[PDB]
């Protein structure tokens, strides 16, 4: 496996993925069928856009706001739980639906 | 030239023949039933439906009844399938049939391709076999895989298992071979 | 000649042609003002029988009246419409872009069945459309054009496919309607027939024969000879009417448990009900024409019947037997044969009047289920058609036709000739059509029915060959659809002068004589033996007694554009083509010189077209100005013609208006008073006359480029106006509202001198590429800052400035002076869309030169760019000092087939420099011919050889012989019509005489700034991360599929790495790379794109685990 | 022609419980986003339709089960469930697709790849670059061949 | 003419630095069937009791 | 009746609105309604807030709330091989031209600051955060150093003092 993916390749080999697979690549149950705040457009919590899913909207910046520097980096904020990290982690974490 | 390449059954499909001897030419009611009679003891191979829009093949003069020709002469005039040539006459007479059919195409326009640019695109038909008898080594009628495959575990399960398959060549068009490749990354973009 | 105003344009015809050429926008006119129902159409259609003449309202508010529940106890009635005035006129609507409406007014009435009464109100129903003078509809400000469709008339068909494994002709017939349900009754591989009602399954006719309520003893001594039915009869298999009736529910229902009740009242209500059945009035006159049932009574009763359906199944096992003709029992014979689509007997013309009556008729229906909806749940004792009625989806057809459609399309206006042939245009596609991947290659080709109605050559030249084309000069649109063409009739040899309109059909009934026939002066023929036209489009010699028609003139089997082309009959059928459809490309010149040598066509093209202000009755004139033209009539009243000068067009070329009349003069009714874009003195204009060489010179005129000189960059004479028109508009924000104004953040003072105090720039301002033009500032919020930022705002003490500068800059390789400025505002209270509260559009102009790149083009087809601009000096002059203009190639003119140039440009030589015959002896032998009064003519005059009948070889020579003197006595162009040049630029003479004289091209509308197009690092896409396309954005060109082949076939494995990932997607890449380029280093190496990991996440995503492995 | 994916099962390491399925993953919103334009007029990407249908008969099934339903209604429920998995998957697939404004089908998860609009057949058609430009062409019959 | 677009996330541009960051704990939480789960929480914050794994 | 209202209150829109701004917007819709059947045309929005008992300006949010989405899976130019996402600009992308101008700002930045002493280098650097991202302040500096805030404050002044020169600063100024 290979999830850096530094430009050294060999093989490229599909397979059925499993229930195991499926809730261990992702991030969280998305369990709400919410998109955006139609007032002030902001992700919901919990579901299709959630910041705690997928991530920060904004480059290092949690959803409350409290932390905002690059200091605080690869931690999660205590109440509103978004890791801070850069906003394109929001184009590679998956979530899931518990059927 | 696509139904060339494409190794179809063309619409004016002359017959063949398929040994020598004097030929049983008849030409019955609206369509001809042309039955060759074999130059050795053998059967007599009889051609149903062979409608009179079709022409006889002259060769050497037109052709006749008793007409003693080779083995894959062409009956009627017309193009002749290269399925049936291969069966026929084997992998070698197919490869001379091929290129000068589609080089006859191109000179009608007067245009020049060396034959090598051809022969690249021949040679990549011809790559497969078909398997009748499985032997003993995972095998399947039916199933069309690369020679250089078929015939390299061959040489290996002769011993300790010594059931050989049994292969044939075949040709198949590019349309075909196309698809049955190793990576499922290219095919999935056809 | 019968246009008072006409310049003298003296021809080179021999035919007298007894028709003038009619109206060439009633194509359009004439079908609205048949839509509305005006008392012009009123009188129009009572000139020709029509006892009952309705518009195409009525007919549709008569066909759904009256509207009745489930129970019959209470109906709504529709009647009498009638129309206001329309609301706003014609410019202010085109400037304060308001669609040109006219409301409409209808009486409904609602009855009470119980207990009786009328309710009549005057139901507005809505604003509604109106065709212009000029054959255009105004929309939200624009000029929309509606074009015509020809579609497959409703009716009976037949044919037959052999399949060669029957080798037997397989006979068929689809009956197909108007708004209804197919049928068919067609001919298995057996002997057995297979009817197909609505396409479920195969059947035999029995089912349907005693479905419909026959016997097999009135099958018999219906149907008595043929094998065929015969043997459907021994092979019906289901005895029983009623149980012929529950097999064919059984059959074309599926899942629902047949009853004997319903099934019955089924087949009534799918077939001769006309509320869910109806072919057209034109289908019922199509079918009553073709098996001889109706022949005297007016066509009524749009659904089908019993009659013609066994009628139709008759015909067909006739057809299938052999015959030649067939009675049918109470009606008249006819003869049986199959039926072609591509004839012009069966492909009618939904024009204007037939698209806008449909598109009211689908709102209508569904204004109607509302109504049958609410007229239960409303209680009775209180409702009124006031209540009952809802004309919003009625007015959003309506609306939704005029914007969004493939028939209704923008004006093509930049020259007078494309508003022409962008109206007539007679097209194959759009709704009701087939597809352009759907097209068949048979109905791309020409039936020889198109003599007249259509023209064989002009059309577009891309994927669309054929199935777009135009209408004829002469031709004529029937009230049913079909195309009229005229012809004289001719009896017992001599040519009368009563012209008939003959359709495709009664066409082919007669025998067609020429147009150019030899005729005594007296009506009769020269020769027995003449040209004619058969019935299937043969060509033979007829004796001259069988003659009953003759074509009215030449030119008849031609377009508008195409009868514009000088020594047609030279050309090529391909090398015309291009050369009509690149004559209406040509774009308006400032100085507009009328051409040399044309045709007849001129002037009537320019004054139908409506670019022309044409005094609207005699009187004198009063005052002229450069805006407006004051006429006093002969009784009193004075009326002023206001001009456009500088009108944008719709692509961005000039739309000028100059007088042409004096303070003085006295006009005449017709004659034209003011010129338009592309005119000189009444007649059309698109280009210039320039003298013309023809050899091939240094190799910058190699393979069709084309050299000038440099008078034509010095004196103006290929300069146009070119308008580009700006917007940007202040709208609304959840931080606030954005502001137009002067106080731009972070902007110096040098370049805010321009515009003036409220933030726009001041009319007469030149701009270069990338100025300001509206001021304009967004509110931002408020970010974080980087401590760099901080330390220099530290340093310079500059306040933060929160609003963000979005304003409206010039795009990219643009210039030119400021015009006009229109600004709307929210507080002069105009209409504009929600939460926008300031408009403002800015007008640019620039005077565009001449260059090379540009492309210039003849009436032939010899179309090219320009090569190289020489200067004067060095340009091959002629014997006197005067320098040639343009030199054109030899090698192109033999093999492309269109010496019709050739002869152009020695008659172009002649009428420049004028001729004089000699008649001290007579008329020289090769003049007997040649009419009177040009045996000599002055420099510089004008002349017109037409279409089909113009110059000849031994005229045109003999008059090149004679070609008098300039001002010296220096014949500078002898017998074979070339002269000896001189090399401007070496000195000596060109060994040899080179061919000259004065051609006329034209300059296209496909310039250099338009297309020269770059980029380095421009805007992005979103979803994707390539770079964005278009030459409107920066825009980088495809790399596409056979260029990566090509780069794979080279081996240059590096460059394509390169192309495919630093270029388009490898996001962390592009800026390392800018940064590399800056600093000066290496390029670093290319990673993974970003395109391969979105395939990647979107195959996780689809619950396939797809691993990438090193070892 | 049953041995061939008999023995595909039994050779690889795979195991046939995948082709029933517990749990549905979600793409990423960046590759599905709702951007504005200019002047508040949303763009979403027309898969959260189908991840909303999903979310919403999921949790009306949830809310069902534990109410405790009749079996007509909970039968109903997982059927609704079961067709808007196969929407998502592949509209179209069984019988009529799942259409949205004006008869449009929604383009689902696996119209991304295949077609003439797939991520497949247009990554073999050819991005498009940086540095590059065009113009008409003109004669230079002065110039050296490598110029 | 063109029409742009914008989602609403700012973009900022720094130095991803590895080596001076605000120091950190880690705490583990525990489900009901036996799952454990390891959040990184800040220095100078409170450690809530549970926590939405 | 109530739960299929409500349900299509709840899930019939992409975006979630709540009950009673649905409510609202039914009712502005309903009596547009009424007011277009009556009136003939398109009511102003002055007289929706009468009818309504409101304000234009709610009437004009409110009909900004109303504005469903449109889809990006259509085809805007005539061939459908355009669909509608690939026309719009990424406004908030990264320009590639700035980014490497804050480089080059920032080695400048550092070249200007070096051309300092240490101290005053470092009390700047301390200030304004430019070495890790934390703006401390002049207790703290004073406290790294050994000194009064007040110290502090006058080297402060004197180093902004020693900026403030075109010699010293053009090329700072050439970046603004
Ligand atoms: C492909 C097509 C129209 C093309 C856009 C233009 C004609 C193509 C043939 C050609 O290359 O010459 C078909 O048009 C109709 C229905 C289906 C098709 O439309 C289609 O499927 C394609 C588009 C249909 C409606 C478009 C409406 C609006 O899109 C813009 C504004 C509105 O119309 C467009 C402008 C149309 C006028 C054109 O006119 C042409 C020249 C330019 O291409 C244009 C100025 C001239 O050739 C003009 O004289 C001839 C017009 C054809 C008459 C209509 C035929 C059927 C402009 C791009
Ligand atoms: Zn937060």
């Amino acid at each position: 496996g290979a999830m850096l993916d530094v430009n050294f390749f060999d093989e490229l080999r599909i397979g059925l993925a499993t229930a195991e697979d499926i809730r261990q690549w992702s991030y969280g149950e998305v369990k709400k069928p919410e998109t955006i705040n139609y007032r002030t457009l902001k992700p919901e919590k919990d579901g299709l856009f959630c910041e705690k899913i997928f991530g920060p909207t904004r480059d290092w910046e949690c959803y409350c706001g409290k932390y905002k520097r690059v200091r605080f980096k690869g931690i999660i904020c205590e109440r509103c739980g978004v890791e801070v990290t850069r906003a394109k982690v929001r184009r590679e974490r998956m979530g899931h639906i518990e059927l | 030239v696509q139904e060339l390449f494409e190794a179809r059954v063309p619409r004016g499909k002359a017959p063949i023949a398929d040994v020598t001897g004097r030929v049983r030419l008849e030409d019955g009611e609206r369509f001809y039933k042309i039955t060759i009679v074999p130059d050795d003891g053998g059967e007599e191979v009889v051609y149903d439906k062979i409608s009179k829009r079709q022409r006889l093949r002259v060769f050497k003069r037109v052709l006749s009844d008793g007409d003693h020709v080779e083995v894959g002469q062409q009956l009627m005039e017309g193009s002749a399938d290269p399925h049936e040539v291969l069966r026929v006459q084997g992998p070698r007479e197919v490869q001379i049939h091929l290129v000068r059919e589609v080089q006859e195409v191109y000179r009608a326009q007067g245009v020049s391709i060396h034959d090598k640019h051809i022969e690249v695109i021949v040679r990549q038909m011809l790559r497969r076999v078909t398997i009748i008898d499985s032997g003993s080594t995972e095998f399947l009628p039916g199933s069309l895989i690369d020679r250089a495959e078929f015939e390299a575990e061959n040489r290996r399960v002769v011993a300790e298992g010594g059931e050989p398959a049994a292969g044939r060549p075949v040709l198949m068009g590019i349309t075909k071979a196309s698809l049955a490749t190793d990576s499922w990354l290219s095919a999935a973009s056809f | 000649n019968s246009v008072p105003g006409a310049p003298n344009r003296v021809s080179f015809a021999k035919l007298r042609e007894p028709l003038e050429v009619p109206g060439l926008l009633d194509v359009q006119t004439d079908s609205f003002e048949w839509l509305i129902g005006s008392p012009r159409w009123r009188e129009s259609a009572a000139e020709r029988g029509d006892v009952n003449p309705v518009g195409g309202l009525e007919e549709v508010l008569y066909e759904l009246s009256p509207i009745e529940d489930f129970s019959g106890s209470m109906s709504l009635s529709f009647s009498d419409p009638r129309f206001d005035d329309v609301k706003a006129p014609v410019d202010e609507c085109k400037d304060k872009d308001m669609t040109y409406a006219a409301p409409l007014f209808v009486t409904a009435e609602f009855i009470n069945n119980n207990t009786g009464e009328i309710k009549s109100q005057t139901v507005f129903m809505g604003d509604f459309p109106m065709m212009t003078e000029k054959g255009t509809f105004i929309i939200n400000g624009t000029e929309r054009v509606v074009v015509s469709q020809l579609v497959r008339s409703p009716g009976v068909y037949f044919d037959e496919t052999i399949d060669k494994s029957t080798d037997k002709t397989l006979h068929s017939v689809k009956v197909i309607p108007s708004r209804g349900a197919w049928l068919e009754f067609d001919v298995d591989k057996r002997d057995t027939v297979g009817v197909r009602i609505d396409r479920k399954r195969r059947q035999p006719v029995t089912v349907l024969l005693k479905a419909l309520g026959w016997t097999s003893e009135q099958i018999v001594e219906r149907f008595g000879f043929s094998e065929i039915m015969r043997s459907t009869l021994e092979k019906d298999n289901t005895v029983g009417t009623d149980e012929a009736l529950l097999d064919i529910y059984r059959k074309l229902r599926p899942g629902e448990p047949p009853t004997k009740e319903s099934a019955q009242t089924l087949l009534e209500n799918l077939f001769f009900k006309e509320k869910r059945y109806d072919l057209a009035r034109v289908g019922r006159y199509k079918v009553n024409k073709k098996l001889g049932l109706h022949v005297g009574e007016p066509i009524t009763s749009s659904t089908l019947t019993e009659e013609d359906v066994v009628a139709t199944i008759e015909y067909l096992v006739r057809l299938h037997e052999g015959q030649t003709t067939m009675t049918v029992p109470g009606g008249v014979e006819v003869p049986v044969e199959t039926d072609d689509i591509d004839h012009f007997g069966n492909r009618r013309l939904r024009t204007v009047g037939e698209l806008i009556q449909n598109q009211i008729r689908v709102g209508m229906s569904r204004m109607e289920r509302v109504v049958r909806e609410r007229m239960t749940t409303q209680d009775v004792e209180a409702i009124t058609p006031q209540t009952l009625i809802n004309i919003r989806p009625v007015v959003a057809a309506i609306k939704e036709f005029f914007g969004t459609s493939q028939l209704s399309q923008f004006m093509d206006q930049n020259n007078p000739l494309s508003g022409l042939t962008h109206k007539r245009r007679l097209s194959a596609l759009g709704p009701g059509g087939l597809s352009r991947e759907r097209a068949g290659l048979e109905v791309r080709d020409v039936h020889p029915s198109h003599y007249g109605r259509m023209c064989p050559i002009e059309t577009p030249e891309g994927p669309n060959i054929g199935l777009i084309g135009s209408l004829s000069v002469y031709a004529r649109v029937n009230p049913f659809g079909f195309i009229e063409t005229p012809y004289r009739k001719v009896v017992d040899g001599v040519v009368s002068d009563e012209i008939v309109y003959l359709t495709a059909d009664e066409e082919d009934r007669h025998v067609v004589a020429q147009a150019n026939s030899p005729i005594d002066a007296d009506g009769r023929f020269v020769e027995p033996r003449v040209l004619v036209r058969r019935k299937a489009g043969e060509v033979e010699y007829v004796p001259s007694s069988e003659v009953d028609y003759m074509d009215v003139s030449p030119r008849q089997m031609v377009s508008v554009a195409t009868a514009m082309i000088p020594f047609l009959e030279h050309d090529d059928a391909n090398r015309a083509l291009m050369g009509a459809n690149m004559q209406r490309q040509a774009v308006p010149l400032v100085r507009s010189e009328a051409p040399l040598v044309g045709t007849g066509m001129e002037l009537r093209a320019a004054i139908d077209a409506g670019d022309v202000v044409v005094a609207e009755e005699s009187g004198v004139i009063e005052e002229v100005s450069a805006d407006y033209i004051t006429v006093m009539h002969d009784n009193g009243t004075r009326r002023t013609y206001r001009m456009r000068k500088f009108a944008r067009s719709n692509h961005g070329t000039c739309a000028n208006q100059c007088p042409i009349v004096d303070a003085g003069d006295r006009v005449e009714a017709g004659q034209v008073i003011a010129d338009g874009p592309c005119t000189d003195d009444g007649e059309m204009a698109l280009g210039k006359n320039l003298l013309v060489a023809i050899m091939p010179w240094e190799g910058h005129n190699y393979e069709d480029a084309i050299i000038l000189s440099n008078r034509l960059v010095e004196e103006d004479v290929l300069t146009s106006i070119h308008i580009e028109e700006h917007e940007i508009d202040a709208r609304d924000t959840k931080l606030g509202a954005e502001e137009i104004t002067r106080d731009i953040p972070n902007i110096s003072d040098e370049v805010l001198a321009d515009l003036d105090e409220r933030g726009i720039v001041r009319i007469g301002a030149e701009v270069r590429d990338g100025d300001i033009l509206v001021g304009k500032v967004t509110p931002k919020g408020e970010t974080e800052l980087t401590p760099e930022e901080r330390l220099l705002r530290a340093i310079f003490g500059e306040k933060a400035r929160e609003v963000r500068d979005t304003s409206l800059k010039v795009p990219h390789g643009e210039s030119g002076k400021v015009i006009g400025i229109r600004v709307f505002s929210r507080e002069d209270e105009d209409e504009l869309p929600a939460g926008v509260n300031e408009l403002v559009r800015v007008y640019v102009a620039q005077k565009r030169k001449i260059s090379d790149g540009d492309k210039l083009a003849g009436r032939h087809g010899n179309k090219g760019v320009i090569g190289k601009i020489l200067p004067v000096e060095d340009m091959p002059f002629l014997a006197d000092g005067t320098p040639v203009d343009i030199i054109l190639n030899t090698h192109g003119v033999p093999r492309r087939m269109n010496i019709g140039q050739i002869l152009e440009t020695h008659l172009g030589w002649c009428a420049h420099s004028g001729w004089k015959v000699d008649a001290a002896k007579g008329v020289p032998d090769w003049a007997a011919r040649l009419p009177d009064e040009l045996l000599e003519a002055q420099p510089n005059a004008i002349v017109s050889t037409p279409v089909f009948d113009g110059a000849q070889e031994a005229e045109l020579q003999g008059l090149l012989s004679c070609t008098l003197p300039n001002r010296d006595g220096d014949v500078l162009v002898d017998a074979d019509g070339k002269a000896m040049l001189f090399d401007g630029r070496s000195g000596e003479p060109f060994p040899y005489p080179v061919t000259v004289g004065y051609m006329y091209i034209m300059k296209l509308h496909h310039l250099v700034d338009d297309k020269i197009h770059a980029r380095s690092t421009g805007p992005y896409s979103m979803i994707t991360q390539q770079p964005l396309g278009g030459k409107a954005q920066f825009g980088g060109q495809r790399f596409g599929e056979m260029e990566c082949w090509a780069m794979q076939a080279y081996g240059a494995a590096y460059t394509l790495q390169e192309l495919l990932t630093i270029k388009s997607d490898d996001t962390v890449g592009r800026v390392k790379v800018y940064e590399a380029i800056v600093k000066g280093e290496n390029i670093p190496e290319p990673g993974i794109p970003e395109s391969f990991k979105v395939l990647l996440k979107e195959l996780q995503s689809l619950c396939l685990n797809v691993e990438v492995l090193s070892s | 022609k049953r041995l061939k994916v008999v023995a595909a099962f039994q050779q690889s390491g795979n195991s046939p419980m995948g082709m029933v399925l517990d749990a549905v993953p979600v793409i990423p919103p960046e590759l599905r986003p709702m951007v504005q334009l200019d002047g508040g007029r949303f763009a979403t990407s027309d898969l959260n339709d189908l991840y909303r249908r999903v979310i919403n008969r999921n949790n009306r099934l949830k809310r069902l089960i534990d109410l405790g339903a009749p079996e007509i209604i909970v039968n109903n429920e997982k059927r609704m469930l079961q067709e808007s998995v196969d929407a998502l998957f592949d509209n179209g697939r069984r019988g009529r697709p799942v259409t949205g404004p004006g008869n449009r089908p929604l383009k689902s998860l696996s119209d991304l790849l295949k077609g003439k609009q797939g991520r497949f057949r247009q990554n073999l058609l050819g991005k498009r670059v940086d540095y590059s430009g065009r113009s008409v062409i003109v004669v230079g019959p002065q110039l050296k061949l490598h110029q | 003419r063109v029409l742009r677009g914008s989602r609403l996330g700012a973009v900022s541009y720094e130095t991803d630095r590895n080596h001076d960051l605000a120091p950190r704990q880690i705490a583990r939480y525990r489900t009901d069937n036996g799952e454990e789960f390891e959040v990184p929480f800040a220095d100078d914050a409170e450690i809530p009791g549970t926590w939405l794994c | 009746r109530q739960a299929i209202t409500r349900a299509m209150a709840d899930q019939a829109r992409t975006i979630r609105i709540p009950v009673h701004m649905v409510e609202v917007i039914n009712k502005l819709g309903r009596i547009q309604r009424e007011l277009l059947q009556d009136l003939g045309r398109e009511p102003t929005p002055e007289e929706l807030a009468k009818e309504m008992d409101i304000t234009p300006e709610k009437v004009l949010e409110i009909q900004q709330y109303a504005r469903e989405p449109i889809s990006l899976d259509q085809t805007i130019g005539d061939e459908g091989d355009s669909q509608l996402g690939d026309f719009i600009e990424d406004s908030e992308a990264v320009v590639a031209v700035d980014a490497v101008s804050f480089t080059l700002l920032q080695d400048q930045l550092q070249s200007v600051l070096d051309t300092l002493s240490e101290r005053e280098a470092g009390v700047v650097r301390l200030r304004f955060g430019l070495t890790d991202g934390q703006p401390r302040t002049l207790d703290e500096i004073g406290q790294v150093y050994g000194v009064t805030r007040e110290r502090i404050r006058q080297i402060e002044s004197k180093t902004m003092s020693k900026l403030r020169h075109p010699s010293r600063s053009q090329v700072l100024r050439d970046y603004l």
